[PDB]
RNA sequence: AAGCUCGUAUCAGUUUUAUGAGGUAAAGCGAAUGAUUAGAGGUUCCGGGGUCGAAAUGACCUUGACCUAUUCUCAAACUUUAAAUAUGUAAGAAGUCCUUGUUACUUAAUUGAACGUGGACAUUUGAAUGAAGAGCUUUUAGUGGGCCAUUUUUGGUAAGC
RNA sequence: GAGAACAGAAAUCUCCAGUAGAACAAAAGGGUAAAAGCCCCCUUGAUUUUGAUUUUCAGUGUGAAUACAAACCAUGAAAGU
RNA sequence: GGUUGCGGCCAUAUCUACCAGAAAGCACCGUUUCCCGUCCGAUCAACUGUAGUUAAGCUGGUAAGAGCCUGACCGAGUAGUGUAGUGGGUGACCAUACGCGAAACUCAGGUGCUGCAAUCU
RNA sequence: GCGGAUUUAGCUCAGUUGGGAGAGCGCCAGACUGAAGAUCUGGAGGUCCUGUGUUCGAUCCACAGAAUUCGCACCA
RNA sequence: CGCGGGGUGGAGCAGCCCGGUAGCUCGUCGGGCUCAUAACCCGAAGGUCGUCGGUUCAAAUCCGGCCCCCGCAACCA
RNA sequence: AUGUUU
């Protein structure tokens, strides 16, 4: 008895933060994008900490938002990687969770030395009919208590859908 | 040698031995500041009203 | 509450709330100053917005001046009285937007005796060109587009209401780079694109490239058409027929308005909730007190 | 050194009247101004064009010109030992509508009316306002009133 | 060496506190302001005795450490270390200034008088109002002449006149004794810390109720 | 000093009424900023150590910090509030109301704006008090070291500073 | 604050709270939240003419600033600026 | 009386936690050929009003609710302060006389009102 | 008291552009030598003069204080 | 302001005075020789010519700017 | 060409 409460996939951003700006990057954009179907975007380093060489705007993270059923089909490849078991930590207090992989040639195409091999960050966001109130430009409104996302509903969720478990707290 | 620096001391009672005077209120005050594209058609509008009330006299 | 959640005595007291229209979302002041604010040396001149909203299923064309005491409508166009005029399927496109301006501006220019002189674009090809002032009479009647927050795109339904009501007869300020057809390439607009918009061709082009391709969402979509026989080749006429005879008689009839004011009143008031007294909220306490005979 | 800028010491003076920060309401402007009209003077710290200097800050004058978003205003400064006319061009977001004068015309009006029923009705005017008058004689009851005595208190410290 | 009190006696300038604007300001000589038992109880200090200032004056934290000490140590030493609650309820704020005029004679070469005679910081005072307290202390009723006594012996260390008082309020709360005896009573006064709260007839009744179980 | 134009008359180191402006005195800190005393609840993800724990924080012990509700005391360069005194304006005939002429300005528009024509309203012509009158001009002297008292107040221990 | 491989206190990705506790070249104060902040697009009104005005003030100058007028422009759908 | 569009004053309107909402409206909601804009039709653009829902937004109600607002012989004629004395006091300061007169606090009440146009069981 | 200055492994120092603390002379270890000195190779070596503060960080961008010095301290 | 001159591996440097093409010595890294160092021998590393723009089948060199240094000379707001 | 000491 709840007529669009129905916790569905707003979006699953794949994440690869290179610790350089070099031919590495350009590599783990081809790498996502190829997966994603869609050009990715490059994420600027914002400062010149230590131990990475990484400065101030150096691109050097590149990272892409898939909706739908793509999403829910990264989705899915994904977890098979984690073996449809997840940590309970994974899951935010928002509603969302997330994982990441490594070795992403293990979906898909193979190696492909010219590409190389890179790990890589899903990260799902869930939301339910109406998150447009929270982002329409006019009448922006906040989503209602009852309404939220909630860890405890996301891992029941998980756990209906994609047949997977969850670990200790 | 120093000296005094500044003081009002004095300062009212010599302005009000001739007295503050207010500022002689006219009728008619000058249109100085006025918006000259106000004042160019106010030439005219006065010009016509003159013509106006002169050939009324009949 | 939580941590974050029920903000705590200081942030209440010192919080400032914006106005209620912008912390309904609804209303631009950095654009409605720039708007509604006269030029000081006319000292009374009224500046009319034509003010276009797009609800869902509705389009609200209004043009509206400014007191203290609030806003005041001189006359009002929806995109739910076309129907009167032809047009009852797409209430909310492009055409529908037009048609809407259209009417707001033959509406307008009736009220204030204008529809004679001033009788717009009524051969429309879909060119820019503003209303012109006419030798030796009244200037066109001036008001100035308010989309509210609505973007500024190429090929907005705003613009579309902008581009009926500058047909209609009312002086309009606007370019053409904003109407479906320009040219972001270049400095020109195609009018013939922006003619088929006028009469809904995108709308008719869909129809029957949905009818050449998956028939299903053909019949999901369109589905009042098909069960209006509206083939896709009548739209452009429909929306020729619904220009003349919105330019036939812009006059607004109001509904007939069954179940009057008092009634309407009545029956709303059994569904709502009053405020309940200070006697009644001390019962209360005291009820919630007392429930403790010892401690629950 | 010494520092006298355009706004030194405006400090409190130009500041948004807390929790009444950000835009101006539209009634500013939508507000009217004649040539010789009366207005105070008040800045508005929000809006940094056609400000007032801070001599004029709670001064009342007469429009004299009115411009596109502005008014001259007519001030009557006192330097020395006169006053000197003052053009000041403010923006309308620093000058309200002075009721100063509203009192006045008011009064105004019921006089002519009273003017007019007193020359209809008989003969008597009394159109001009008088000071507070010393009271007339009243009588006093105790009737459910009678007088309580009060005394002084002693002293404690109640610390 | 210290300036006299006398030199600081009055409030002569606006207050000067430790702020931005100072940055260089030594440290105050009175740091404890509560002490013997400081976690009784409120019920367990009804008396409540006051060492209040009778002038407008400045107090300097020396003379605030040295009056705390000697009553401290007399209450201590006569009723016990925990048969008392001592507050010092001013706090030394205000920064005393010196113009520092050279000895070593021949000073008026390496000097120049009056000019830029601008202080540094000199020491702290606390700046104390005509009936304003300067010493609370929190007994039982059997220890009064103690902490009479002890109060007492602290005036001799301070500028100016003080009266002790004995306070109508229960310990250091703002109701009179008869008053918290019949709040407690009643039921609305729980024990925070070595203060309480007090029950309101505001606020949610949830919370009226998890608190003060009263009812 | 010389006067000059007028004197039914003008105004005022004042009050009253009406209407503003201010951020000092006071006040406030379980209100923002900054200071600042103490105890009490939580947070073991408290910084964690010790201690066991085979080990985890897992239990404690504990100090630390944060968070919550309180508590003592403060600010020239803090502040929600906020005086007293002082201060701007108005209290009419150069006013108010009614009609309608000019314009190249302004309006969609005789719309408005400004200036007018014509018409109506003198006992209190629209608070109080006073007014060796009011207004205006020219031209020149000396002066341009100041000091003192109450109150406000800065530097200074202070000073007949 | 809560989450995501390497990745921890600091890298990048995500959500939530968030009256401004940030930013606006610099001193400080004021001001600013669909902005005056950040990012993006287009630009040269940082232009021409000569007046008026405010502060300092002798109601001189200089500096700075305000509101117009008469042009030519920029920008925006536009009101406007 | 509800609702929408535009609003005025800009918390009595905000915040937190729950509950209710008939009609209509609003809304979420469905689609990606076209105009347009995105890493992503999420936003923005367009199309449909058709497939669904009042879950959320929104509206209203509830709360010895937080905040805010109003008022008060509540505190308090207190603090402060204009004027006065060859008043007091070594002084610090204080009292008195003729006036003006807070803030905190306490308590009680309240929790948007309203303009234009349209629409509705 | 004024005007300058410089404070960093034990000693002398380089520093540091909003990184990250380094080079010699010492010291230790290991080589070579019959062995010592000499010489070679390495390795550790600081909680950057102090506290707090701007800060993603920041001895280093930055605030005041200290330590060691220099110079001046006159007309009577 | 004028007239001249100069800036090249870490350093000094020749190279330029009409492109055929960046070198000399020391210092630094390795080996040889020696009983072991020095000299010496054989190697190896170190610049693309202070920075821009221009002419030229292809410019350290020509041509003009900018910066820095030096020498002489010049001086009405 | 230089190569100290026991
Ligand atoms: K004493
Ligand atoms: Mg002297
Ligand atoms: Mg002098
Ligand atoms: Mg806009
Ligand atoms: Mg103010
Ligand atoms: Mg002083
Ligand atoms: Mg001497
Ligand atoms: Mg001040
Ligand atoms: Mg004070
Ligand atoms: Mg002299
Ligand atoms: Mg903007
Ligand atoms: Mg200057
Ligand atoms: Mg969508
Ligand atoms: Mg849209
Ligand atoms: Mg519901
Ligand atoms: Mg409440
Ligand atoms: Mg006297
Ligand atoms: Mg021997």
């Amino acid at each position: 008895q709840n007529p669009m409460r129905d916790l569905k996939i707003e979006k699953l951003v794949l994440n690869i933060s290179v610790g350089e700006s070099g031919d590495r990057l350009t590599r783990a954009s081809k790498v996502l994008e190829q997966l994603s179907g869609q050009t990715p975007v490059q994420s600027k380093a914002r400062y010149t900490v230590r131990t990475f060489g990484i400065r101030r705007n150096e691109k050097i993270a590149v990272h892409v938002t898939v909706r739908g059923p793509k999403a829910e089909e990264i989705l899915e490849r994904g977890l098979k990687v984690k073996e449809y078991q997840l940590r309970d930590r994974n899951f935010s207090a928002t509603g969302n969770f997330g994982f990441g992989i490594d070795e992403h040639i293990d979906l898909g195409i193979k190696y492909d030395p010219s590409i190389g091999i890179f790990g890589m960050d899903f990260y799902v966001v869930m939301n339910r009919p109406g998150a447009r109130v929270t982002r329409r430009k006019r009448c922006k409104g906040t989503v209602g208590n009852s309404h939220k996302t909630t860890k405890e509903d996301t891992v029941s969720w998980f756990k209906q859908k994609y047949d997977a478990d969850v670990l200790d707290k | 040698a120093k000296s005094k620096n500044h003081t009002a001391h004095n300062q009212t009672r010599k302005a009000h031995r001739n007295g503050i005077k207010k500022p002689k209120t006219y009728k008619y005050p000058s249109l100085k500041g006025v918006d000259p594209k106000f004042r160019r058609n106010h030439k005219h509008a006065l010009h016509g009203t003159a013509k106006a009330l002169a050939a009324a006299k009949k | 509450a939580f941590q974050k959640d029920a903000k705590s005595s200081a942030y209440s007291s010192r919080f400032q709330t914006p106005f209620r229209r912008r912390r309904e979302g609804k209303t631009d002041y950095y654009q409605r100053k720039r708007l509604v604010t006269q030029h000081k040396a006319k000292y009374n001149t009224p500046k009319y917005r034509l003010v276009v909203r797009f609800t869902n299923k509705d389009i609200i064309c209004q043009i509206i001046s400014s007191t203290i005491t609030g806003d005041v409508v001189l006359a009002a166009a929806y995109s739910h009285e076309l129907p009167r005029y032809g047009i009852t399927h797409g209430l909310t496109n492009w055409a529908a937007a037009y048609a809407t301006g259209l009417l707001i501006a033959r509406r307008t220019l009736q009220k204030l005796g204008l529809d004679e002189t001033y009788k717009g674009v009524e051969e429309v090809e879909g060119e820019y060109e503003l209303t012109e002032a006419v030798e030796d009479g009244p200037r066109p009647f001036k008001v100035f587009l308010d989309i509210g927050l609505q973007r500024t795109t190429t090929g907005a339904r705003v613009f579309g209401a902008l581009k009926g009501a500058s047909d209609g007869g009312l002086y309009v300020p606007h370019s053409e780079n904003r109407f479906p057809g320009w040219d972001f390439e270049t400095e020109e607009i195609d009018p013939e694109l922006l003619r088929s918009y006028i009469f809904g061709g995108h709308v008719s082009q869909y129809m029957e490239e949905l009818a050449d391709d998956d028939e299903e969402r053909f019949s999901e979509l369109f589905k009042g058409y098909l069960a209006d026989d509206i083939d896709a080749d009548s739209l452009e006429d429909i929306y020729t027929s619904a220009h003349e005879a919105i330019r036939a008689d812009p006059a607004f009839k109001p509904t007939e308005k069954k179940f009057t004011k008092e009634q309407y009143a009545a029956e709303s008031k059994k569904y709502r909730q009053t405020k309940l007294s200070k006697e009644e909220r001390a019962a209360r306490v005291a009820a919630k007190i007392a429930a403790l005979a010892g401690q629950q | 050194g010494k520092s006298h800028g355009y706004r030194s010491r405006t400090r409190y003076m130009f500041q948004r009247d807390f929790r009444k920060h950000g835009a101006v309401h539209l009634s500013t402007y939508l507000k009217v101004y004649k040539v010789g009209d009366i207005v105070d003077i008040k800045a508005n710290g929000s809006i940094q064009k056609g400000m007032p200097h801070k001599f004029y800050q709670g001064k009342t004058g007469v429009v004299y010109n009115v411009t596109k978003s502005s008014v001259g205003v007519i001030i009557n400064k006192m330097v020395g030992n006169r006053y000197l006319e003052k053009r000041l061009n403010l923006r309308v977001e620093h000058i309200k509508h002075s009721k100063c004068r509203q009192e006045f015309l008011e009064r105004v009006k019921a006089n002519a009316a009273k003017r007019a029923e007193a020359k209809a009705q008989g003969v008597a005017v009394q159109l001009k306002r008088q000071p507070a008058q010393p009271r007339e004689s009243r009588i006093v009851s105790t009737e459910g009133n009678v007088p309580q005595t009060l005394a002084p208190v002693p002293y404690e410290t109640f610390i | 060496a210290r300036r006299p009190a006398r030199c600081y006696r009055y409030q002569k300038n606006k207050p000067y506190p430790k702020s931005r604007y100072n940055r260089a300001v030594p440290d105050s000589k009175i740091r404890i302001y509560d002490l013997g038992k400081k976690k009784a109880t409120v019920d367990e200090f009804p008396l409540c005795v006051h060492l209040v200032s009778n002038e407008l004056e400045q107090l300097s934290s020396e003379a605030l450490e040295a009056a705390r000490i000697c009553a401290n140590k007399y209450m201590t030493t006569v009723s016990g270390r925990d048969a008392f609650h001592l507050r010092v309820r001013v706090h030394p704020f205000h920064v005393l200034r010196i113009n520092k005029m050279l000895s070593c004679a021949g000073a008026d070469r390496l000097q120049q008088g009056m000019r830029g005679a601008w202080g540094k910081p000199h020491g702290l005072a606390a700046r104390v109002d005509i009936g304003q307290i300067i010493f609370s202390v929190r007994t039982k009723d059997s220890n009064k002449d103690v902490v009479v006594e002890g109060l007492r012996r602290a005036r001799y260390k301070f500028p100016g006149q003080q009266k002790i008082i004995l306070s109508k309020k229960w310990g250091f709360t703002n109701l009179d004794r008869p008053e918290y005896l019949k709040k407690r009573e009643a039921g609305e006064v729980k024990d925070d810390g070595a203060f309480v709260k007090f029950l309101s007839k505001k606020g949610s009744l949830e919370n009226n109720i998890r608190e003060f179980p009263e009812y």
